[PDB]
């Protein structure tokens, strides 16, 4: 269990230790671009209902 | 198809150029059909990052179809009834498309050569 | 029995040459890494105060990692 | 039946259709007789000088060294300028190097006048 | 001397089948919408694939 | 062109012509059936007229047929996948080291590798025992001044090799 | 720290989804599989080197300078005026580089933050930028490479008399 | 998500343990093939999460 | 002599050195510029980098 | 050693002599040596083959240097450096020179022919513009928040 | 600087009182405290360079390419035995100390403050190679190669000294800042005109340029192993520097003259990669190839940017890198058969299995590796280039072709294809030869790694 | 692409195709015959010879090659050259 403990283990960990310090303190670095959000829905985060998408028919 | 055969053959006159196509002015055999609802939310349409040329007509059915793609991700083939509505939609947009080529083709053809063939 | 001998031109000036080169700079590798993990693990890099009332530093004191 | 393969100063003549070879007389087998004599001698004084075990160097191509010593200094001798030499020399040295020239003298014209009435995509050309 | 009993290249084979047989379906189906199918052809425009095959 | 001539002759060049045209024949006809048939026609095609005793008239039509080949020949021939040309060509070249080396090694490998080493200077002490006096007397005794060949007799008079036997005899295996 | 007002991030969103699946839901496991197998041991290691970097701080300061005379306020030539002139100016084309790179950075968060839909709450960067860099085209670019800040002032008049002269003509 | 962005980086960085492992080895590995296929097949099973999580 | 106590030596002493031709003290020199110039007003990067009371022109 | 009489030193003249001495430094016959001749490029006295010489040279022969194509004693043509096989590839043709660099030309003028024919003879599939919804999709296009709104609007056709 | 200067002073009689098998050592050991020593000196900042003194000034111009010579003083000792090893000691001791000199002036020469002590000290770098190149030259017309070096770099950069009295006498002294500071534009008249040509040309004869590079290829396959690596590298990349140095004059003009060079370093860039193809004597290969990357440099010169200065001090670095290594292995291919010819030895794939190795990393660094400084060098310099004109970018690409296609030949004529079978002597790699390698392309790719070091002073 | 070939092998292939090819007659079939002498077949049956050994075998035998085989145990001497049929 050794080999792929250590071959799968060790660098996600020096990786990701790597990718919140460093990454923050360098200030404009990975960025993502953002979750398409949707009429039916709400944010998560702060928390408001978008209205639902308008008048269907002529279908 | 044919029709490139016969508008290469034949006269060049009577054939709508595409690309160049609006050549009579409008309110002329139309007057008083225009409704154009496109109730596509165009606000929302932006906030939702979508494509160009997705920013077009049966807008909301491809929302719709995104929406419930995110909806039920691991259900690879769900969304198959919003997929056949949303292209029966845009058929339906490249029908109207086509009648409005071949209105302006036998508007150009019939009138010119009306009035180049009897005047 | 069934295998015959392959010729070879030389093995043994080339494994000399690699394990002096991988050894020679081990020999000061390990010793150098070790000394910047034990730097930036027990002493700290630095902080980030402003210039005070009236206390001018020396020429250092103006550098982040301490070994610079 | 066969437009009989004219050759090229690329394309080579195989064997066959040569047709002086099928044209035998004493000169030909004489001459290749001969032939065989030289690579025969060659051939014979290099095995010779090939196979001591108690020689340690390489085997010295007299051909090797004549060719190296003609190709890099005796070029120079001889020489004599012809008219055929200078009027070659002077298009393969000027003329190239006089051709380019006008072309950066016509397109540095062109740049320079672009921009001395200033219709440039200099709106952000900033990496000069 | 023509072996083929070998499981490295049974596996192998065997495993890029399924990858010409499923996995097409699998990365060509949920793709995120970017362009525009077309889907709207005349006749003897779009049996023209499987003409072309069969001719 | 050849180590016995210098010359090669008539005989053998119609031979080479022969052999290429059936080489020739095997590449332009697949199914192998109908090839041999095309190859019995050409059998009985160059057996249509042997017996001719003029000479002039043979290197005639042997020049009619090297015409007829050239004209009638494959792009791609098939070539052997072991001859130059074809797909080998010293393929395996990545382990035809030259055996006058072997012998600058360390001598630790030489204590791992210890019978193949006595052998091999056995090997060389027998090259260095017979190599002057029956070698050289052959080489400087039985051909001419012009020696005119390239081919050596054996040593056949009394004891040792054949001379010249070292780089000959002593070669890779082409297929290691 | 960063400093939040000269780097400017947008507020976030962030939609809420809900499935109507099931299969269900792999990634859910699998990202907390991902954080219980990764986020918690490196915090901890990380929560003993911030104690030993709490053992004892260090200090570094930003480096300040004054303001020089003027290169317009020397002599002739009189060198000892026109060093001190000089390195300052050398000093704010280094930092003037260094603001043109901040508004290019700027510029490619937004390109990356605002999707396929370019035009949209990025324009008004571009616009700054075009701003900042028709500026920095018409004062620093055409003068070559053996500068030292005299070449700069000979540009300045320059231009400043097209001026005068673009003025002359108009009115 | 530092998940995508750790996870991806680990992808580039398996492809780095092979070749800097035999320039640090100066020995003979006899399962070398092996060890490349399973850092590959090790490599294809970390690229195969975040892909999902892509059009998730 | 040559690897052991030169090449990882030099190595440690280009790894990290002071800002170099002043790189860290530029970026947090232009980053309080852009502080200043976006909390007070006037906009970034003025252009004409003399002050234009600061000088003269040999007049038509 | 090496001696100064085995480099080339000036051409042919004095013709039976000099023709006699370089077929006997050169390993040659008297009448195969032919000059270039003295052109006045240089050259020396070197001698002259025909040129190919490298798919030429059927291998079966078994000579010295098997890629090099040496013989140790040939006199090896003043172009020997381009002949070498990877450089230069000097087969007989299989049908011409002359006749492939016509069917080339003419084939490969002829498929740019039938695109210039295309170029100006396009074809399409016979249906009007894609109508875009707000002034072609104003906000979306180059720029204008406020500037020009550009007026148009579509009719349900 | 003193601190540089006087510890290559006091390394000298090092060599004098120290016996047989003991000068060895002593001066390799102590070059390389040496090394250490001007690796410490990198402390430039900001506003200027360093001054070290009323006497010395370091550019960073000036310190990559110091660093290259107190660096590539050990490489060249060790490279310059087991040809002059089985001679007297008298002589290897004159040997050394003459090299040790010859540093010694080169550092002289690089941290010059005023222009006239540049041209002394121009000059003496000079004196030394001439000795040691017609004295260990090996071949029969080391003489005519001698010769030809010194008139032509004699014959080019005497003016050069009058225009610098001239310039000295008519506009006050000649440090850099007040050779700075005070600089007029000057006019466009004829004495202006062969003022600039003055100075230009006789740095054109020192790179070469395409119109004098006949002074290179018998002066490198006619020299010794160190006298090749230091002419080369250190007397071309420092003609190239003394350029630089004394271009912030006369820069009006320029663009009104230096139309010509610019035209005469293209054409001569597109038939030096072109002569270099073809030729036999593995040696003048990189000859020519050092030809052709100083044409591209003095292209780079003449064409005034800051992008045009970084990649042509970046090119300059790494070329003398790459050149010094491949002579160094081509002196490898001549201890193994005493041939210099390059058809002779092929194979070497299987015989020396670790040479491929190195041979192939040399032929990539000068094949313009994506990272490494070389591509670095003729990247920015052909970015610099098509902002001059939009269509020399033609030229550049056809270099950029026939010079992979010259590197790859090079590499695959020696080292590939199938081994003679009649050589018989080559021995196994040396550690010596390995070793120099190892010194060669550790710090190449090392400032591939991090090269904010390297490029130029308007960084 | 190993097959353990020895002489014995190789020896009794040759002179099965020998022997399958119908026009001489098997039973005076020696090793140490010759395709001209003994058998009377003529030199182009021999080419023929020639070219089933190339068929089955797969490698050339060259033109210098061509004359002078003209007996099974020099073919048989000739291929264990050119294999180096040994294990
Ligand atoms: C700091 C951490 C790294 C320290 C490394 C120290 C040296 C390690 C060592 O001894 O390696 C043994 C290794 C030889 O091992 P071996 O298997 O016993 O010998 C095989 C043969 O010699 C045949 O030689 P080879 O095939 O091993 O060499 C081929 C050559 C071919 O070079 C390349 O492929 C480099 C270009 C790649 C593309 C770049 C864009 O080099 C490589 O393949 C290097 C690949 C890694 C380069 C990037 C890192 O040494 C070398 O190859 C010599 C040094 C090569 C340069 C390394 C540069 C690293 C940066």
């Amino acid at each position: 269990s050794i080999f792929a403990f250590t071959h799968v283990l060790i660098p996600v960990w020096i990786i990701h230790y790597y990718l919140k310090y460093h990454v923050t303190t360098k200030p404009y670095t990975i960025v993502e671009k953002k979750p398409r959000i949707f009429p039916g829905d709400t944010i998560l985060e702060t928390g408001e209902v978008i209205p639902p998408m308008k008048e269907f028919p002529d279908q | 198809g044919a029709h490139l055969a016969r508008r290469y053959l034949g006269d060049a006159s009577v054939e709508p150029e595409p690309l160049r196509m609006p050549t009579f002015p409008p309110d002329y055999g139309f007057p008083e059909r225009k409704e154009r609802e496109m109730v596509a939310t165009q606000q929302e349409m932006n906030d939702a990052q979508l494509v160009l040329q997705q920013r077009d007509y049966c807008a909301h059915y491809l929302i719709r179809f995104l929406k419930c793609k995110r909806d039920s991700f691991p259900n690879f083939l769900a969304c198959k009834h919003e997929q056949h509505d949303w292209d029966y939609c845009e058929h339906l947009d490249y029908v109207k498309r086509m009648k409005e080529f071949e209105r302006e083709r036998r508007l150009l053809q019939r009138k010119k050569r009306r009035e180049q063939r009897e005047a | 029995g069934k295998r015959l001998f392959i010729i070879k031109p030389s093995g043994f000036y080339d494994k000399r040459f690699l394990k002096l080169l991988r050894f020679y700079i081990l020999l000061t590798g390990i010793p150098v890494v070790i000394g910047i993990t034990l730097i930036n693990v027990f002493i700290g890099e630095a902080e980030l105060a402003e210039i005070p009332e009236g206390y001018v530093p020396e020429h250092w004191e103006y550098f982040k990692h301490p070994i610079s | 039946s066969f437009p009989k393969y004219e050759p090229s100063r690329l394309a080579s003549l195989p064997t066959t259709l040569d047709p002086a070879e099928y044209d035998i007389s004493s000169e030909t087998r004489k001459a290749q007789a001969e032939r065989l004599a030289i690579r025969s001698r060659l051939k014979r004084e290099y095995q010779l000088q090939y196979n001591d075990p108690s020689r340690r160097g390489v085997v010295e191509d007299p051909a090797l060294i004549r060719w190296t010593c003609a190709r890099s200094a005796n070029v120079y001798p001889n020489f004599r300028p012809n008219t055929k030499t200078s009027l070659l020399g002077a298009l393969f040295g000027i003329g190239p190097l006089i051709f380019w020239y006008y072309v950066f003298k016509t397109d540095r014209d062109r740049k320079e006048k672009l921009i001395q009435e200033g219709k440039l995509d200099r709106t952000f050309n900033i990496s000069y | 001397n023509i072996n083929e009993n070998n499981p490295f290249l049974i596996n192998s084979i065997k495993r890029l089948l399924i990858g010409s047989l499923f996995a097409g379906f699998i990365i060509s189906n949920n793709i995120p919408p970017m362009t525009i199918p077309q889907m709207t052809m005349p006749h003897y425009l779009k049996m023209t694939a499987l003409t072309v095959t069969i001719l | 062109f050849l180590p016995s001539a210098a010359y090669l002759t008539h005989q053998q060049k119609v031979l080479q012509l022969y052999k290429r045209a059936l080489r020739h024949l095997e590449s332009r006809c697949v199914h192998r059936d109908k090839y041999r048939y095309f190859a019995c026609l050409l059998r009985a095609r160059f057996d249509e007229h042997k017996n001719e005793k003029d000479m002039v008239k043979a290197t005639q039509l042997l020049r009619e047929a090297e015409k007829e080949f050239w004209h009638g020949q494959h792009p791609q021939p098939y070539i052997f996948p072991e001859s130059p040309g074809g797909t080998s060509y010293e393929r395996y070249e990545c382990y035809k080291v030259p055996e006058w080396c072997l012998d600058d090694w360390h001598p630790s490998e030489k204590a791992m590798y210890p019978d193949y080493f006595a052998k091999r200077e056995q090997w060389k002490k027998l090259r260095r025992e017979s190599w002057e006096r029956e070698v050289k007397q052959l080489q400087e005794e039985t051909p001419v001044g012009g020696p005119r060949t390239e081919a050596l007799p054996p040593a056949r008079k009394q004891g040792d090799l054949p001379p010249l036997w070292w780089h000959i005899v002593t070669r890779p295996r082409e297929r290691p | 720290s960063w400093d939040k007002d000269v780097y400017p991030e947008p507020p976030r969103r962030t939609p809420a989804p809900s499935p109507q699946t099931s299969l269900p839901n792999p990634i859910t496991y699998l990202t907390k599989a991902f954080d219980l197998l990764v986020d918690r041991p490196v915090t901890l290691v990380r929560e003993f080197i911030e104690r030993q970097h709490a053992k004892n701080k260090y200090y570094y300061y930003h480096r300040e300078f004054r303001r020089v005379p003027d290169i317009t306020e020397c002599h002739e030539k009189d060198v000892l005026c026109m060093f001190e002139a000089e390195m300052q100016w050398k000093r704010d084309y280094k930092v003037d580089q260094e603001i043109v790179n901040i508004i290019q950075e700027r510029l490619k968060a937004c390109q990356q933050r605002e999707g396929e839909s370019h035009r949209q709450n990025c324009a008004k960067e571009l616009q700054q930028f075009t701003q900042v860099v028709k500026a920095y085209q018409d004062r620093y670019h055409d003068l070559g490479a053996h500068y030292s800040a005299r070449k700069c002032l000979a540009k300045q008049k320059q231009r400043m008399l097209a001026e005068r002269k673009a003025t002359k003509e108009a009115a | 998500m530092n998940l995508f962005s750790s996870l991806t980086l680990v992808t580039l960085i398996l492809l780095t343990m092979p070749i800097a492992a035999i320039n640090f080895n100066t020995h003979k590995f006899t399962n070398y093939p092996l060890y490349v296929k399973t850092t590959i097949s090790c490599a294809f099973i970390t690229s195969m999460i975040p892909t999902m999580m892509f059009i998730h | 002599f040559g690897f052991s106590i030169v090449l990882v030596l030099g190595s440690t002493f280009v790894a990290y050195l002071p800002d170099y031709r002043m790189q860290e003290w530029a970026r947090r020199e232009a980053e309080r510029l852009v502080k200043y110039r976006e909390a007070h007003g006037l906009p970034l990067m003025e252009s004409n980098c003399f002050d234009p009371s600061k000088i003269q022109l040999p007049e038509d | 050693s090496h001696i100064t009489k085995d480099m080339l030193p000036g051409p042919y003249p004095k013709t039976p002599e000099e023709r006699a001495a370089a077929a006997k430094k050169y390993n040659m016959r008297v009448e195969d040596y032919e000059p270039y001749p003295d052109d006045g490029m240089g050259y020396g006295d070197y001698p002259k083959l025909p040129d190919r010489s490298q798919q030429e040279r059927d291998p079966w022969y078994d000579w010295d240097h098997p890629d090099l194509r040496l013989n140790w004693g040939e006199p090896m043509h003043w172009d020997l450096d381009m002949y070498i096989r990877n450089r230069v590839d000097t087969s007989p043709t299989p049908v011409n020179w002359n006749l492939m660099c016509k069917h080339l030309f003419g084939f490969v003028a002829f498929m740019l022919f039938m695109f210039w024919v295309g170029e100006t003879y396009p074809t399409y599939q016979p249906v009007g513009p894609k109508q875009y919804p707000y002034n072609n999709l104003y906000l979306e296009r180059g720029g204008d928040p406020n500037k020009e709104p550009e007026p148009v609007v579509h009719y349900e056709i | 600087m003193l601190k540089y200067i006087i510890p290559t002073m006091m390394l000298m009689p090092l060599t004098w009182l120290s016996k047989n098998s003991m000068i060895w050592i002593n001066t390799t050991l102590h070059s390389l405290l040496i090394s250490l020593t001007s690796l410490l000196l990198l402390n430039q900042f900001g506003d200027n360079s360093l001054n070290f003194s009323l006497t010395f000034f370091s550019d960073s111009l000036s310190t990559p390419l110091l660093i290259l010579t107190m660096w590539l003083l050990p490489l060249m000792l060790m490279a310059s035995q087991h040809h002059l090893s089985k001679e007297n000691l008298a002589r290897k001791k004159l040997f050394i100390s003459m090299l040790i000199l010859l540093q010694l002036f080169l550092i002289m020469t690089f941290t010059a403050t005023e222009l006239i002590f540049f041209y002394i000290m121009f000059e003496a770098t000079l004196v030394p190679t001439l000795i040691i190149i017609t004295r260990w030259g090996n071949q029969t017309e080391r003489l005519n190669a001698g010769l030809y070096f010194l008139f032509y770099t004699l014959a080019g950069s005497l003016p050069l000294l009058v225009a610098l009295i001239y310039i000295q006498n008519t506009m006050g002294s000649l440090n850099f800042l007040i050779l700075q500071y005070w600089v007029q534009p000057m006019p466009n008249s004829w004495s202006n005109t062969f003022m600039w040509l003055a100075c230009m040309m006789a740095f054109m004869v020192k790179m070469p340029l395409y119109g004098l590079h006949l002074w290179l290829p018998k002066a490198h396959v006619e020299a010794p192993i160190a006298g090749s690596m230091v002419l080369a590298a250190i007397l071309l990349k420092l003609g190239g520097y003394g350029m630089m140095r004394i271009t912030l004059l006369l820069n009006p003009i320029t663009d009104f003259m230096a139309y010509p060079f610019i035209m005469l370093s293209l054409w001569g860039m597109i038939m030096t990669s072109s002569i270099c193809l073809r030729q036999t004597d593995l040696k003048s290969l990189i000859a020519y190839s050092s030809v052709s990357h100083m044409a591209l440099v003095i292209v780079a010169i003449l064409i005034q940017t800051p992008w045009s200065y970084m990649g042509a001090t970046a090119l300059m670095i790494a070329h003398g890198l790459t050149s010094s290594m491949l002579f160094c292995l081509a002196n490898s291919n001549y201890e193994r058969v005493h041939s210099r010819t390059m058809i002779l030895a092929r194979g070497l794939q299987t015989l020396l299995p670790l040479m491929a190795a190195w041979w192939l990393l040399a032929s990539l660094t000068n094949l313009a590796l994506p990272p490494s400084i070389n591509l670095i060098g003729e990247l920015f310099v052909v970015m610099s280039t098509f902002s001059w004109s939009n269509i020399t970018i033609i030229l550049m690409g056809l270099n950029m072709v026939i010079t992979a296609l010259y590197s790859l030949y090079m590499l695959i004529t020696t080292q590939r294809g199938k081994h003679t079978h009649h050589i018989n002597n080559i021995l196994p790699s040396f550690t010596r030869e390995n070793a120099l390698m190892s010194l060669h392309m550790l710090p190449l790719l090392l400032l591939s790694l991090n090269p904010k070091i390297i490029l130029g002073p308007l960084y | 692409d190993a097959p353990p070939l020895t002489l014995e092998g190789i020896k009794d292939r040759v002179l099965y195709v020998l022997k399958l090819y119908d026009k001489i007659d098997p039973e005076k079939l020696s090793v140490n015959s010759h395709f001209m002498k003994d058998l009377g077949l003529d030199s182009l049956d021999q080419v023929e010879i020639i070219m089933a050994m190339e068929d089955e075998f797969g490698f050339e035998i060259p033109d210098i090659d061509a004359e002078k085989l003209m007996c099974p145990q020099e073919i048989v001497d000739y291929i264990a050259d050119k294999k180096d049929v040994y294990e």
